[PDB]
């Protein structure tokens, strides 16, 4: 549980001292761009069902063994669970990248999530890889300009696929 | 849920989700958690930092204890004894454990039964584990929930009775739990014992006719046997509950407070009458016919 | 004793004494069940004048003797016009009654 | 740690549901205020120094006592006046991390939260804290709606400590 | 909480002699037609969320004021809970009648009910309707016989109508 | 039951004081604009019949659903009741701005009617609709002047707006 | 009722503390949203029932079958249209509601709380009001700022729905 | 629990109708006016000890039966716990004139406090009297402009002086 | 409405037999006590107005607040009222004295006097030590003897100093 600004106060804590010059040119910069982050952090919240629907969409066309009987996203009841699993995932993504820190993410799903899934018998495998076609279309829908101002996006782009992979390492 | 009411019946206070204390929580959170914590299982009783018992309290911002233990912890604590246990009828006592423990009243003599010889036979702090311990509680909120009073849910096993004892168990959010105006005696018991609830009346600014209770020599069913065979009318019954009856002085009130089964054909009247004498009218229910 | 001199045991209503022994029915309404009962409109309403009813009756719930003839006269056009039971319950509402 | 965006990251996971358009408002609002807030962070951390020395000046000013009598509580000694120059410096530190921060997250979790046990254990008065806070308040120099933030701030500790 | 047989049970007790014979006579005529009680029962249960529909769609056809804005049941959430409310009085109906005694009727809705629609503002006028059309249509549903033997079931309108006009008065 | 200097006797009362001076100019711009205020109420009074009959008009015309049979305010008797209730509450509107305060509105109505029309089934919803238009209609033949010398009469209709829609919400 | 200043002053009140400079940040940019999204939904509320007759011709055209089948839950009949048209009207006062709230709170206590139970018992599918309301989200009409977060709350709509 | 906006919408969805335009020319200029509604109540919010502090301490210089032993107040626990009880009104009213509405304040204190200080045998007449120079207090210490660009606060003082007597009247 | 006779009397009903020879043997200690009784009860009964006067003198004494303007006892109607209650439950003391039982006094005054004092705003603590301090006066003026011949007065010490404390505990 940590922003950008209480990172900077906490590591400027722990040195002691005041923060240096160059961190609060850096945090004017984030000032700046944290608008920027966040636009399309609401494009990418405005589109989340169709983006888990088309992530099981895509996940389940092409591992059918999951849908198969005996398979672990088989049940009706086991497979609304899955979705659920999805859409929560996703939803910590967006969180972390309102707040522009991995932390939120990794308090609240991953050092907890691998092992459930191990206990579980959930395969880590195949909710990685849905984790990872979910990110991937995220970006993908976040990245295209459709009446809006051209903005730099970009590095955001390198900050949700961050997110977005931390999320599918730990995972598993 | 109880949402056009909601602002007379004060439930609109009571409106905010639990809270839920995480998995790696920050030091701030626990100490909201633990504000939470004391409201509810004090009833509203403010704690003076010299009670705080900080020593069992430190234990759960480490994550030692679990916030069901803790509220285990309050709940076994001296000082929730004298503010809850010592000064109570027994019943009384049970009522309010189940105020505080699970969050809705209980719903027959047969649940006061088990209870009251469980304190008999093993103590006060087995019958707190009971309470505390039980499918009910661990279905309606997890341990990591704070506990919350959800009457005004169906929540797929609530009795309609729990939802009027509710109102007579937790009078407001101002409100604190040891200063009611029944005091000591058990509002429920009365009720319980005979399996009838009454009509329930809100706090105050909201509608000024609390100030009804019924008392114990009265009581009155809610129910007009007639149909207006003793009010000798064809029309039908209500129940009109008044609080103060202050304009006729001593000699031409005994009782400031009481209800009369009036027709409807003649409630005008009976509604002005009482109205120049002061009086407040809490509720008015259908009665009969 | 005071509505109608002597009750006998089938002028008793056991309906109005067993309303009054529970709470639920005020003594008023006793009174006002006493007034609109048969017995009592046989015994006093049939046999008696319009003018001399309203005299009887305004002596025995008001407790006082009425005024002079113009108020008998002035009570008794709502006992025809309106029903005996709408002339008591006129009666029994009234500043005096009530006081 | 009450800072705007982590309260309205733990509304919408208390709430359990995805961010909406308050947050997005709590947002913009935040930007407008750290638009203002870090470049008047930074003027306070160019005045630091005398503000510091000015408010222990002035605590002894007002306190006098303070100066004169033997004790390891008091500043009579330099050790005192080392220790003390050093809280000043610490609670100018706190306004500066609140400032740039935007709440009041830093100060209560890092002053507030034991300020009274501590004061009640070591015969420290808050009231020397609340003459210096206030000397700091009337010479910080800032000016407008930076300034009003800033004696917010300080108001705030200083309703926090009496 | 009381069966027919617990019910003859606690009348004997609190005789406090043996249960007389006339009443072991009505019982063993109450355990001939006991499945006759339940068959009808089953009949009831199946339809019954299109009992409810039904109920609600003449009742609200009937009572335009509660769709209306401003009216009790306008609210898509209050006509979630109108339903619900609804569906509930027909369960328990059910369950009365299975057990043969209006006590768990009474034990689970009626005392309270009524002082929580008074409370809530609720019409108890409009519930009341519903619950007595709800209870036309059911003892219009059990009659009719498709696919079962003839029998005698007079016992049984004359008990469901019983328990349905309980527990619209109860509610009032 | 209080006047505006009873309410300023009683509050001094419980002070245990005098009157303090100010009070005493805010009583004395009173007694200036008391008739101000009096004069507005006068031509609210003269067109009573005219402001419950034009209020009924148009909510009869907005929910025919109260005309329509087995409506709440459908059956001759019952609609004449509800006349009765609708110029019941405009007495008590001109009894308050007469005296200059809500205690008697409060006092005569407010504390048992909400319980009074949740007790007969009659909709809170129709009745506040009523009111709402009704004050809406009076202030509106208020503030037309018609042989009245030009005057400041915007605090006024603050009042009496204050008063009708204090009367609409304890109705609710 | 999840409005911002609302859910400001829980945060205050369940903190047990004071209002700070995080609820303020939050009003100075509630103020900023209320701006424009005053004469937004003032603009919606003119262009209303061409939008609501629109969205209910895109509606019947892109569903056809529920012209044709009789049935009470399908617009076949006239009565259908009348609540059907009424419901569309419903869904576009709530997004006003929304847009003058600030927040997501008046849909989320008057439509999507129970919506899915509703459309479960009375046999209504959920994607007849997503077309709806993407024919609303397209044919508002309205630009900048107040047309994005009006799109906001519809597609908030959209994704409670389905 | 309301807003102002929140209300506005509440009564157009009681009357079922979109909001009319003078709505929305009362609600611009209530938007106009919210800033400075604000700024003062930020200026009411930051002596809010000091505020609670001379009241008690004029409070207990008028009455000082509180103080004398056997007094409702004389105990140091029970005076701690009064101090907590008039801080408490305190906030709910800048809560109340932070929303701009007083819905909040009776919410959360009112229609029950006045009966807990009957339970509890506390004089509802000192309280109120507390309540009323706490709020006297608090529109002079607002009222007064200290470094701050002017402007028309003259609005407030009337909403904010409503807020403390509703306060003050509901507490008795 | 119960004696001691009658008690002993309904008792024996309840019992369905006759009188046992130790109740009679304790109505015969009783008959010869009464008298006892009654002689304490006549010098209680002749200072009464002294014993009332007194409470009432150390009360306000004790608690000005209620002499203190605002206070529940301040006005001389309400003080007036108050030496009433006091007297009354005085009174009704010295009949259930006189009949030997307490059923008297719960009879009169106590299952409505609690929801009096609660709906009138009457702080039933003042009473309920003005109680206890008149039946510590009582008891001290009954149980000096001056020109009366030696008795013991302590069987009725217990007795009156019962009823008085049911009276207060009553009252709360
Ligand atoms: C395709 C990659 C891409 C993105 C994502 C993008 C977004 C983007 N949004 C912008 C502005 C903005 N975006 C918003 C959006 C909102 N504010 C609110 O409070 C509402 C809730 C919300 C709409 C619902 C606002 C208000 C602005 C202000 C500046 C402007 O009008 O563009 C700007 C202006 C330039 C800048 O910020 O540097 C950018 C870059 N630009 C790009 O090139
Ligand atoms: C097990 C027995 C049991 C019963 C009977 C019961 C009734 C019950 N109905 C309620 C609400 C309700 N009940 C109704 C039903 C109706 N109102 C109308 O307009 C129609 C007349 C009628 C439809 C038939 C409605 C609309 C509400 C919602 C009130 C609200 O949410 O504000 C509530 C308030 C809390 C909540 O629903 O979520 C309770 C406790 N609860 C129980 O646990
Ligand atoms: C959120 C709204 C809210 C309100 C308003 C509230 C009032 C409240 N005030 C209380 C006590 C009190 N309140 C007072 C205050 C006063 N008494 C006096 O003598 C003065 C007239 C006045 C000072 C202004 C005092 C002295 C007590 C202590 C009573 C006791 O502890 O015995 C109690 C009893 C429990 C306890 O304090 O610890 C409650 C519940 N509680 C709430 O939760
Ligand atoms: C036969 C049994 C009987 C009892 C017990 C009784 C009590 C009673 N006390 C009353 C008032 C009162 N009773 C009190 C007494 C007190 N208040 C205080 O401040 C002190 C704590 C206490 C003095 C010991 C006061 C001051 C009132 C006046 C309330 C008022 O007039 O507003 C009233 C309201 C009507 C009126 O007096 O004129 C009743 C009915 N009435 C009965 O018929
Ligand atoms: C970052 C937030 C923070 C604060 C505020 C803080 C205060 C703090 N001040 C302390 C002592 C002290 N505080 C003072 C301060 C003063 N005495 C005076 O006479 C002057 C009026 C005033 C000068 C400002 C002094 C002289 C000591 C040393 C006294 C001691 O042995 O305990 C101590 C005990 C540690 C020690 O004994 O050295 C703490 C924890 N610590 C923190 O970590
Ligand atoms: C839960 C699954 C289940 C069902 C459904 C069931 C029904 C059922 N209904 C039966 C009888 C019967 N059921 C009926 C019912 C009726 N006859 C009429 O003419 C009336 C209109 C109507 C009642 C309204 C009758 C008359 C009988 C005759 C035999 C008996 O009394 O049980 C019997 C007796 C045994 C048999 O038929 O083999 C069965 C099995 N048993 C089961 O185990
Ligand atoms: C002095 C203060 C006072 C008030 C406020 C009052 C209200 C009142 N309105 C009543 C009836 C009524 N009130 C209404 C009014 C309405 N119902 C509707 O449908 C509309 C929503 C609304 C028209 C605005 C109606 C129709 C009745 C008749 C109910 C009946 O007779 O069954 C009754 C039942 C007894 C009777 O009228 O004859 C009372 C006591 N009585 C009072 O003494
Ligand atoms: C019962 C017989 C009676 C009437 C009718 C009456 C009216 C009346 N209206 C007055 C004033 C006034 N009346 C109005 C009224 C208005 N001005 C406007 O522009 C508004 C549209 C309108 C209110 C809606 C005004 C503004 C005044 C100015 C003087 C004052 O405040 O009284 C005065 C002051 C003294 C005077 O004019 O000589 C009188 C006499 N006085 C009486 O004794
Ligand atoms: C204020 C928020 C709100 C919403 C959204 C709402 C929806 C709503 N729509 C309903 C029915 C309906 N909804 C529809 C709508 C449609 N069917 C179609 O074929 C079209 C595609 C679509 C037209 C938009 C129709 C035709 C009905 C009547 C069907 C029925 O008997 O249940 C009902 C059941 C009430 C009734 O039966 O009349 C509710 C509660 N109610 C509310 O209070
Ligand atoms: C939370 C931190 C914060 C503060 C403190 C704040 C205050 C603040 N007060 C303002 C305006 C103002 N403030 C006042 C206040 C007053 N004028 C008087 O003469 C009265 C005595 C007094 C009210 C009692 C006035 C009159 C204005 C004029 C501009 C406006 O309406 O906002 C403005 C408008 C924008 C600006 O000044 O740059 C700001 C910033 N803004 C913030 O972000
Ligand atoms: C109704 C008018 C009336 C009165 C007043 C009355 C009193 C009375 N009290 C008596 C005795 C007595 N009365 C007392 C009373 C007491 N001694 C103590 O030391 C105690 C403090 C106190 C009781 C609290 C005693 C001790 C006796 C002794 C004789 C006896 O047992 O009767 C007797 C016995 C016969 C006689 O004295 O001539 C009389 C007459 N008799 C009457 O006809």
């Amino acid at each position: 549980m940590f922003d950008i600004f209480t990172r900077v106060v906490s590591q400027a804590d722990a040195r002691g001292e005041f923060i240096s010059s160059d961190k609060l040119e850096a945090l004017k910069k984030v000032v700046a761009e944290g608008t920027k982050r966040s636009d399309a952090v609401s494009r990418m919240t405005n589109n989340a069902s169709s983006i888990v629907t088309n992530a099981a969409r895509q996940l389940f066309a092409d591992q059918p063994q999951l849908i198969a009987p005996g398979g672990n996203a088989y049940t009706n009841r086991r497979m609304a669970a899955c979705l659920r699993d999805m859409e929560i995932i996703l939803r910590y993504v967006t969180y972390a990248t309102f707040t522009g820190d991995a932390s939120v993410l990794n308090d609240r799903c991953l050092n907890g999530l691998r092992e459930t899934y191990v206990a579980l018998g959930v395969p880590g495998a195949s909710v990685a890889a849905g984790v990872r076609a979910m990110g991937k279309a995220a970006v993908a829908i976040v990245m295209d300009p459709a009446g809006v101002t051209s903005g730099d996006c970009s590095s955001l782009q390198q900050e949700i696929e961050l997110y977005f992979e931390t999320a599918a390492k730990a995972v598993e | 849920p109880v949402t056009v009411a909601a602002s007379r019946l004060g439930t609109a206070a009571f409106d905010q989700s639990p809270v839920e204390l995480r998995a790696n929580y920050s030091r701030d959170d626990a100490q909201t958690v633990i504000r939470a914590v004391y409201r509810q299982v004090l009833g509203n009783d403010y704690v003076m930092s010299s009670e705080r018992l900080t020593a069992a309290e430190s234990l759960f911002t480490n994550g030692f204890i679990s916030v069901r233990d803790f509220v285990r912890a309050v709940a076994q604590s001296e000082l929730y004894k004298e503010k809850f246990l010592y000064n109570n009828f027994q019943t009384r006592v049970i009522e309010l454990n189940f105020k505080h423990l699970l969050g809705r009243a209980p719903y027959d003599e047969a649940e006061v039964i088990e209870h009251l010889d469980r304190y008999q036979n093993e103590g006060f702090e087995a019958d707190i584990n009971s309470y505390i311990d039980s499918a009910e509680y661990t279905e309606n909120f997890g341990d990591n929930i704070v506990p919350y009073i959800r009457s005004y849910v169906v929540q797929t096993g609530h009795r309609t009775v729990g939802f009027t004892r509710m109102f007579s168990l937790q009078r407001g959010y101002a409100n604190s739990d040891r200063a009611q105006i029944a005091g000591n005696a058990s509002r429920l018991a009365q009720e319980l014992a005979r399996n009838t609830t009454s009509a329930v009346v809100g706090p105050s600014g909201v509608n000024e006719g609390w100030a009804f209770r019924s008392a114990a020599d009265d009581y009155h069913p809610g129910q007009s046997l007639g149909g207006s065979t003793g009010l000798s009318a064809d029309d039908q019954v209500v129940r009109v509950e008044v609080a103060a009856l202050s304009t006729p002085r001593y000699p031409r009130i005994r009782r400031s407070s009481r209800v009369f089964f009036v027709p409807v054909s003649r409630l005008s009247q009976k509604l002005q009458e009482i109205q120049r004498m002061g009086g407040r009218v809490a509720s008015i229910s259908p009665a009969g016919q | 004793r005071q509505i109608f001199f002597h009750a006998f045991k089938c002028d008793r209503q056991q309906l109005l004494e067993s309303q009054l022994r529970n709470g639920q029915i005020t003594v008023r309404d006793f009174i006002r069940g006493l007034l609109l009962s048969e017995t009592f409109i046989d015994s006093f309403y049939n046999k008696n004048s319009n003018y001399r009813f309203v005299e009887q009756c305004i002596q025995r719930v008001l407790g006082r003797d009425p005024f002079s003839e113009q108020e008998k006269i002035a009570w008794s056009i709502v006992i025809c016009t309106k029903g005996l039971a709408a002339f008591v319950d006129q009666l029994l509402n009234t500043d005096e009654y009530m006081e | 740690m009450k800072t705007p965006l982590t309260e309205a990251v733990a509304l919408a996971d208390s709430q359990g549901r995805f961010l909406s358009n308050t947050e997005l408002q709590y947002l913009y609002g935040r930007l407008r205020q750290g638009a203002f807030a870090l470049e008047a962070a930074q003027t306070l951390t160019a005045k630091a120094d005398t503000l510091v020395n000015g408010a222990a000046q002035a605590v002894y000013s007002k306190f006098p006592y303070t100066t004169s009598t033997p004790g390891n509580n008091f500043a009579a000694d330099q050790r005192g006046k080392d220790k003390c120059a050093r809280d000043i410096g610490y609670y100018l530190r706190m306004v500066t991390y609140c400032l740039v921060a935007g709440g009041t997250g830093p100060m209560d979790e890092y002053l507030i939260a034991g300020v009274d046990e501590i004061n009640r254990t070591f015969d420290l008065s808050p009231s020397w804290y609340v003459e210096a806070l206030k000397h700091i308040k009337a010479n910080h120099g800032l000016t407008g709606d930076a300034a009003t933030e800033t004696n917010n701030y300080i108001d705030y500790a200083i309703n926090a400590l009496s």
